[PDB]
């Protein structure tokens, strides 16, 4: 048995350090980690035995008495965001892989332009959303399940073309009292 | 390619009595290859109902089985274990007797 | 005071009948507690003792699969050899793995074993310090420079130094009121007359375990060795075991031999005498 | 190199059968199929060695089976499936499953949502709206917004298209959807998205955005009583052209 | 428990 946290926040440009504890760890088995990204299959990450080892996509720091293991991640992006189990096994064994480590890699917004702006249905003017972007990422957006109010939470658009991101958080509701100016608050 | 022949001991599981229920045993060993054919007999009949270990080997690579039957022994009755094998040019037989 | 856990796997091809027949068994001591056999309906490792019929079903899965891998590799094997041999495939051959380890009363690791066996001859071994492997033979060079460069002695060492002793320990308590056990044998001494001349003193040794014995004949307190008869340790069938030892003896003479039996289960040696 | 699976998604009502499939990497001898429950990671089901079952020992044998007959292709299947089938289908592939431990190939699974009644079924609606003059002045960048709405399931894929060419650089699709009504258990869902792009390039009229969503519904045989439209697989998009002013 | 290292010759 591996046992290791069920998720995992961290800021891109960081370095990740995520724990395995397997004590009970046979003599022969071998520490190895898959990473999962979302609706993907699971991949080989990185593998290791009794000497630490490190690839060119991470670090696995093994110590000597094996109880525990630490997997570093050194300088995260976000497309590093994903699910990442790790197995302590060997041979003919299963492959028994548990809850993972859901890891969330949060973007450093380096000239943020908080802003809501309102766009109009491409059809019926009626419809209509509200666009709050351009915010940072201590910028927390809360939910809303109190009536027809809907809001998403923060996606990052990254226009690599000119190397800019962008949080941004989308909110419409049917009522005619909607309001854009105020409505992520 | 090493040939062994089998050596063969045929006795009770218990010291024998007459008329009372016991195990009549037939220990093959140190054979190679592990093709054997076995047959308890008594009065030079074949018995049915005879059971067998597992095949297992000794240091030597050399095979041993026990073949096993329950029976009544008496004062009349004679058993016997028939063993083949690639080694025995013919059928080796070799009489129960109660002393060994 | 000293224990073993022991597999013992047979595969012998049957050229025509395709499917090579493949046989395990697993021991401790000189009980046997597991089986698999490629020909049974079950085509799972099954129980031969009572204790580890308690173990539960991860465990029963778990080995057999790796049973179901060990047959495959022999499966494999068999070929390669014939190739590595230069045989056809119109003989019947028999492959043949071994491997175990051995503990003192401390239950602490004494030795370990790894070893083939292609024909009845030695094919491959690893040497006592797991480090290193015996090559038979020119051929079976060829599977030592392979494990050598896939670095399979470490990792099987591991196996036998650690994983097979803490399992051993295991079975050894769960199977206490059996393995643990120690049955004193039975003794008793037999006259036979071949002739008016010589006769026959036979020496027994009767519903013992474990199967380590030892039976030796003392004439006048010095080992007599020359006139002597001694068979094979064998099983009764009910988990203990039987041995005896034989002297002729020129008759008058009789009281002047003496049986000797050393077994764990005494507290001392036993000193047998022809009592008419 | 990558293992192939076919299909991505499956609605099916309890009690019917449905089958998934996999291609293993050329070679690779050993075949696995695993379920993965949503949260959770991957369990075996079974495991093939060429066309052979080298482990089954916690198959749910009343319902699942497989088969590579010919040692290479192989088809799980379930039959009659139950509500808790709802995972997804993993396949992997490795060399030889023998040896040190040998590295598993996965393929990207296939999505199996089994419902009591497939009356609950609904595909998307959706609308594109299109960029505020307020950003445009502000920061000389122009964003598009998109709005997936009523469809159940998840069973769903958003992309955008600029001229004919599907885009990814300024794209953000939520990576979730929202319940429309939290509360209720069978909710439909919404999934918004954005496309930023410059304003020099919003501001051509010769531009065509269109925000696509391929829906995974009903078919052939499955029965609608329903007097609504049958909610089969779909695409339905909604687009936008660039504007001068 | 056996072994679950299996290598060919």
């Amino acid at each position: 048995k591996t046992t290791q946290p069920i998720s995992m926040d961290s800021y891109e440009g960081q370095e990740v350090n995520i724990t395995c504890s397997h004590n009970h760890i046979a003599a022969n088995d071998f520490i190895t980690w898959y990473q999962q990204f979302p609706s993907q299959g699971p991949r080989f990450f990185i593998q290791g035995y009794k000497t630490n080892v490190s690839n060119e996509v991470a670090s696995l720091f093994i110590p000597a008495d094996r109880k525990s293991s630490t997997l570093s991640l050194p300088r995260v992006s976000l497309s590093d965001t994903a699910v990442y189990y790790c197995l302590a096994w060997g041979g003919t064994d299963m492959l028994i892989f548990g809850t993972g480590t859901r890891l969330q890699v949060f973007p450093n917004i380096q000239n943020p332009d908080p802003a809501v702006y309102q766009l109009r249905d491409s059809k019926s003017s009626d419809k209509s959303v509200c666009l709050f972007t351009d915010f940072d990422s201590q910028t927390n957006v809360s939910q809303s399940k109190d009536s027809d109010v809907y809001i998403t939470d923060k996606c990052v658009l990254d226009m690599r073309s000119m190397d800019f991101k962008s949080n941004s958080a989308v909110a419409w509701s049917n009522k005619s009292d909607f309001a854009c100016a105020n409505a992520f608050n | 390619m090493i040939q062994r022949t089998p050596k063969i001991q045929v006795y009770s599981r218990h010291p024998a009595e007459n008329g009372k229920s016991n195990f009549l045993n037939c220990y093959v060993s140190g054979f190679h290859p592990s093709d054997i054919e076995v047959d308890l007999l008594k009065n030079g009949e074949r018995i049915e109902k005879v059971e067998h270990s597992d095949l297992s080997f000794s240091k030597d690579w050399s095979f041993y089985l026990l073949y096993y039957t329950e029976f009544t022994p008496t004062e009349k009755d004679e058993y016997a274990c028939r063993v083949n094998h690639v080694t025995l040019s013919q059928p080796k037989i070799v009489k129960w007797d109660r002393d060994m | 005071g000293s224990h073993s856990m022991r597999y013992f796997f047979t595969s012998v091809s049957r050229p025509g009948r395709g499917e090579p027949r493949f046989i395990a068994v697993g021991y401790v001591d000189d009980t046997q507690f597991v089986r698999f056999d490629s020909d049974a309906a079950s085509q799972r490792m099954e129980p031969r003792a009572p204790w580890i019929e308690q173990e539960g079903p991860e465990y029963w899965d778990g080995e057999t699969r790796k049973v179901k891998a060990h047959s495959q590799t022999h499966r494999v094997d068999l070929g390669t050899l014939r190739g590595y041999y230069n045989q056809s495939e119109a003989g019947s051959h028999t492959v043949q793995r071994m491997y175990g380890c051995d503990v003192g009363s401390d239950w602490r690791f004494l030795r370990g074993y790894h070893q083939y066996a292609y024909d009845g001859k030695d094919y491959i071994a690893l040497k006592e310090d797991l480090r290193s492997w015996t090559a038979a033979d020119m051929a079976a060079q060829t599977t030592k420079h392979k494990w050598e460069a896939a670095h399979v002695a470490e990792q099987l060492r591991a196996y036998l130094e650690g994983t097979c002793v803490e399992w051993l320990r295991r079975y050894l308590e769960n199977g206490k009121e059996t393995l643990q056990r120690t049955d004193a044998p039975k003794t008793h001494m037999t006259h036979h007359a071949v002739s008016d001349h010589e006769a026959t003193l036979r020496c027994w040794a009767l519903s013992f375990y474990p199967a380590e014995i030892t039976l030796t004949w003392q004439r006048d307190g010095e080992d007599q060795t020359q006139d002597t008869e001694l068979v094979e340790t064998r099983p009764a069938g009910d988990g203990t075991f039987q041995k005896w030892a034989a002297v002729v003896v020129p008759s008058g003479q009789e009281q002047r031999y003496t049986c000797h039996v050393q077994h764990e289960g005494l507290p001392k040696p036993l000193t047998l005498r022809w009592e008419p | 190199a990558g293992v192939a699976q076919s299909p991505r998604y499956k609605i099916i009502e309890k009690r019917q059968s449905v089958a998934f499939w996999c291609n293993p990497i050329s070679g690779h001898g050993t075949l696995y199929w695993y379920q993965q429950i949503l949260g959770q990671g991957p369990k075996l089901l079974i495991q093939f060695h060429n066309n052979g079952v080298v482990d089954d020992s916690q198959l749910p044998k009343d319902r699942f089976s497989a088969e590579r007959l010919k040692g290479v292709d192989s088809t799980l299947k379930i039959q009659p499936a139950k509500l808790e089938d709802s995972a997804v289908y993993l396949c992997a592939s490795s060399l030889d499953w023998v040896g040190d431990g040998e590295r598993q190939y996965f393929g990207p699974g296939t999505r199996l949502l089994v419902l009591e009644d497939l009356k609950n079924v609904f595909p998307p609606e959706v609308a594109v709206f299109e960029p505020s003059e307020a950003e445009i002045s502000h920061t000389q960048k122009a964003t598009l917004v998109c709005l997936a709405t009523g469809f159940y399931p998840d069973h769903v894929e958003l992309s955008w298209w600029v001229n004919g060419k599907e885009v990814h650089s300024g794209v953000c699709t939520d990576p979730q959807p929202l319940k429309e009504q939290p509360a209720l258990n069978d909710s439909r869902y919404a999934l918004s998205s954005r496309l930023r792009v410059s304003a020099t390039f919003w501001q051509d009229p010769r531009n065509h955005f269109r925000c696509q969503v391929q829906f995974y519904g009903l078919s052939e045989n499955d029965e609608w009583t329903q007097d609504r439209a049958k909610p089969v697989t779909q695409i339905v998009s909604a687009e936008a052209w660039g504007r001068a002013d | 428990s056996l072994s679950n290292r299996l290598y060919y010759l």
